């Protein structure tokens, strides 16, 4: 019972990834997504990015093929609900 | 006329204000967005205004009723009262505002 | 706390229409540019001490102080000191504040 | 008042870099437009905006030979009336 929700990987590429989630009741959209992606065998920081709250869909370009990488969308504040995070090998 | 558009851009802030307690400090779409336009329209309306009612009637008028709107609606959906010693002391400063601009 | 930020959106706003003032049809850039970031500062800082202090009790304190520091900060150094029997208004509005400031 | 000296620092057969005195700090303006076109014009002209902190504006596009006029406006005709030149590539 939370923002957002099914977080899939709409087009793929070797290096980028379109991406898109449920957000939910109007009453439930927010005003800015961050989103927050990075190698899930993680050596490195997340490159984070936000993205306005009416835009479902956002997409994730400048990555190395053949990696998988973790994508985890996020809500202004923790009080909308636990983030989304899924996995995707390029 | 013009005291007609007055009230309604009170209304507008009344009802931009209200709205905004509902956007959780700008991180709900739509009171957010509700709270940008009833602005920009008692903006309009204030502006069209001015050019003729003077500017001290209008700030009293608008404080006055502002402030009774707005505390009517913030008891209309999550109410409350006299926190403080005072409700009185709301009203008091609405009297101080009075003074300053008729007067 | 929550005063201070009230206090603070106060002042922000007070700089945010002088500089408007001072700017012509928002074409001077520099104090246009403060406008939007006093009024971008002030409303964040009312929408986030909205949550702790009541809608209309946040109201008053906000047009009072308001208008004090607009009289002060007029007569301070860009002009004005007319109606000058009312600084007893500005009392009384500094009254209203004490008794619904943390008493 | 502003804005004020619009010269042609570096001139193409096909571009003009020209520039201006943007002001001073409390005097700058939120942006200017300006306007480039035929000296006798044979339909229309050619125009565009720029910020008001920068004081420089490059104009591609042209043909050689011939003279053009240039001119910035002002936001409003408020802080004077526009300068305008002329130059042939």
């Amino acid at each position: 019972s939370s923002v957002p929700t099914k977080l899939e990987v709409v087009a793929a590429t070797p290096t980028s990834l379109l991406i898109s989630w449920d957000a939910g009741h109007w009453w439930e959209w927010v005003t800015y997504y961050r989103i927050t992606y990075g190698e899930t065998g993680g050596n490195s920081p997340v490159q984070e990015f936000t993205v306005p709250g009416y835009s479902s869909t956002a997409t994730i370009s400048g990555l190395k093929p053949g990696v998988d990488y973790t994508i985890t969308v996020y809500a202004p504040t923790s009080d909308y609900g636990s983030p989304i995070s899924i996995n995707y090998r390029t | 006329n013009p005291y007609i558009y007055l009230g309604g851009a009170i209304l507008a802030e009344v009802i931009g204000t209200t709205l905004m307690k509902f956007s959780n400090g700008f991180t709900r779409l739509i009171p957010s967005m509700g709270t940008i336009i009833c602005y920009c329209a008692s903006f309009w309306l204030l502006a069209q205004t001015l050019a003729y009612i003077p500017t001290g009637i209008a700030y009293a008028i608008w404080s006055g009723v502002g402030i009774v709107l707005i505390s009517l609606l913030s008891w209309g959906f999550f109410g409350q009262r006299l926190d403080l010693p005072a409700i009185i002391g709301m009203m008091l400063i609405c009297a101080g505002v009075l003074i300053i601009n008729l007067l």
